[PDB]
């Protein structure tokens, strides 16, 4: 078997696997692994795909969705969450401190906030720019 | 969207998903990323898959599931990548629609360590970190 | 071939049917019989499960979740919408006049009333009082 | 929660499933009714099949999916709901959760108009409408 293995989307992909490979080739757990590495792209606002920096919906709100899934079918998940830059932990942490799988809108923000998770502007004045450029045209 | 599955040195499943969604959609729009069986699927009996892309026509097929399905069915990781952007070219057709404004990819893992990918236009990458040490492969090729 | 034919969950589907039957056995359309038969459901205030009437969440609000599919991949969903006394309507419409799949809170709320859909109070007395005795044998 | 499916004299399939969720649930908490291949899915080539049960246990198993695509594997409907509660029901056991706290059911029809319903407890109930009138039916369960 070829263990241990990551596998990520798009040429960022590569670095944020680095991440991930720091938990895996160390023994650590493929959960905490594949946490470790989509936050790099998460944090990272040149990637404007992906949490901070991404691009907004047509009002110009930044909202994120995320889910996780571990070894053993236990699943967290969050849509449509603003102000929080790493949505895959508070998906995780759906998971692991509460009794549901899955959170939207306020409810999410809500539930993130009062796990300690800081509220921020994920809106960078590049994608700000952007949208009003696309608002124009539609 | 950077959709990430991996099996640890215990030949433990996991996958994650994380995305802004579709820039400049409908305010509170969800796509296929946070949608288990649609953006994400990991069972550790079989292997996990996660997509990118139009997360409508991901959501549409249930994709993830359906490429962990067809793993469990025999296909290789790739061919169930392969079989499922297929289904989706055809719901495409079907629902009257044209493949060139449709992208789809998938990344798929098995037990075994063996993986796979696949997607409908040229373009996509996908990135993988073994023993052997990291690279960059374009989906199709190898298998 | 056993056709039409209806299948529902729970025993007020048995209602839910008829109102489903009366489009299929004119040779209705099955996304119009399925929808028109959930929705007698949603109308329903002694139905506490779903739409009207329906028990809302810890804080008190009625949020509702809905999705509904074609014959032709065809798919709509809403999710923790409120103040829309027939979701399964609205994920139509989401399916039919939108380029996506599914909506969730305001957003969805949104397009909703943007479609013509009313706003109404879905928090029936009973349901609001039922949830303030929860409060306090729950102690939220 | 109220799940409907049905095929119409056209030999065409379509669901519907609404609800107002778990009472007093987390806000923001979302269930299986409105997610595709969890509380529902329909597949005009293959068949449909709706659930029932707890939302989060049918959202991480995707089995109203699972169902449909083992009709699409060869399996009636009443197989394809019957193996699907079989496979959760293991599924189940590996999370070292009791078979008693936890519920998930399906109802199924495919292109002929057969139908299917099973479940990982008793106690559920459904109603299908056909030529033959509208009654209430009894699903079949793992738990016995």
């Amino acid at each position: 078997t070829n263990k241990p293995i990551v596998l990520s989307t798009w040429n960022f992909g590569l670095h944020a696997n680095v991440e991930a490979w720091k938990v895996l080739s160390k023994g650590g757990k493929a959960l905490d692994a594949v946490e470790k590495g989509v936050r790099l792209v998460e944090d990272d606002p040149t990637e404007r795909s992906v949490g901070y920096g991404g691009r907004p919906d047509r009002d110009g709100r930044v909202t994120l969705d995320a889910c996780i899934m571990d070894e053993n079918y236990n699943i967290g998940s969050v849509a449509c969450m603003e102000h929080i830059k790493n949505p895959i932990s508070v998906a995780r942490a759906v998971m692991e401190k509460t009794p549901h799988v899955m959170l939207v809108g306020d409810g999410a923000l809500e539930f993130a906030l009062s796990q300690g998770f800081k509220k921020e502007n994920l809106l960078t004045a590049e994608s700000e720019k952007e949208w009003k450029e696309w608002l124009k045209t539609s | 969207t950077i959709g990430m599955i991996a099996l640890d040195a215990q030949g433990n499943l996991s996958g994650a998903c994380t995305t802004s969604g579709m820039a400049y959609k409908m305010h509170g729009r969800v796509g296929d990323s946070p949608i288990i069986g649609a953006g994400l699927f990991v069972d550790n009996e079989i292997g996990a898959a996660t997509a990118t892309g139009h997360g409508e026509e991901v959501i549409r097929t249930v994709g993830t599931h359906l490429v962990v399905e067809l793993m469990n069915q025999g296909r290789t990781p790739q061919q169930a990548c392969k079989e499922a952007v297929e289904r989706i070219v055809k719901i495409v057709n079907r629902r009257g629609k044209n493949l060139k404004d449709i992208q789809v990819g998938f990344i798929a893992l098995n037990k075994k360590g063996e993986y796979g990918a696949y997607c409908i236009q040229d373009g996509f990458n996908f990135a993988v970190h073994d023993q052997k040490g990291n690279r960059l492969e374009t989906p199709g090729f190898a298998l």
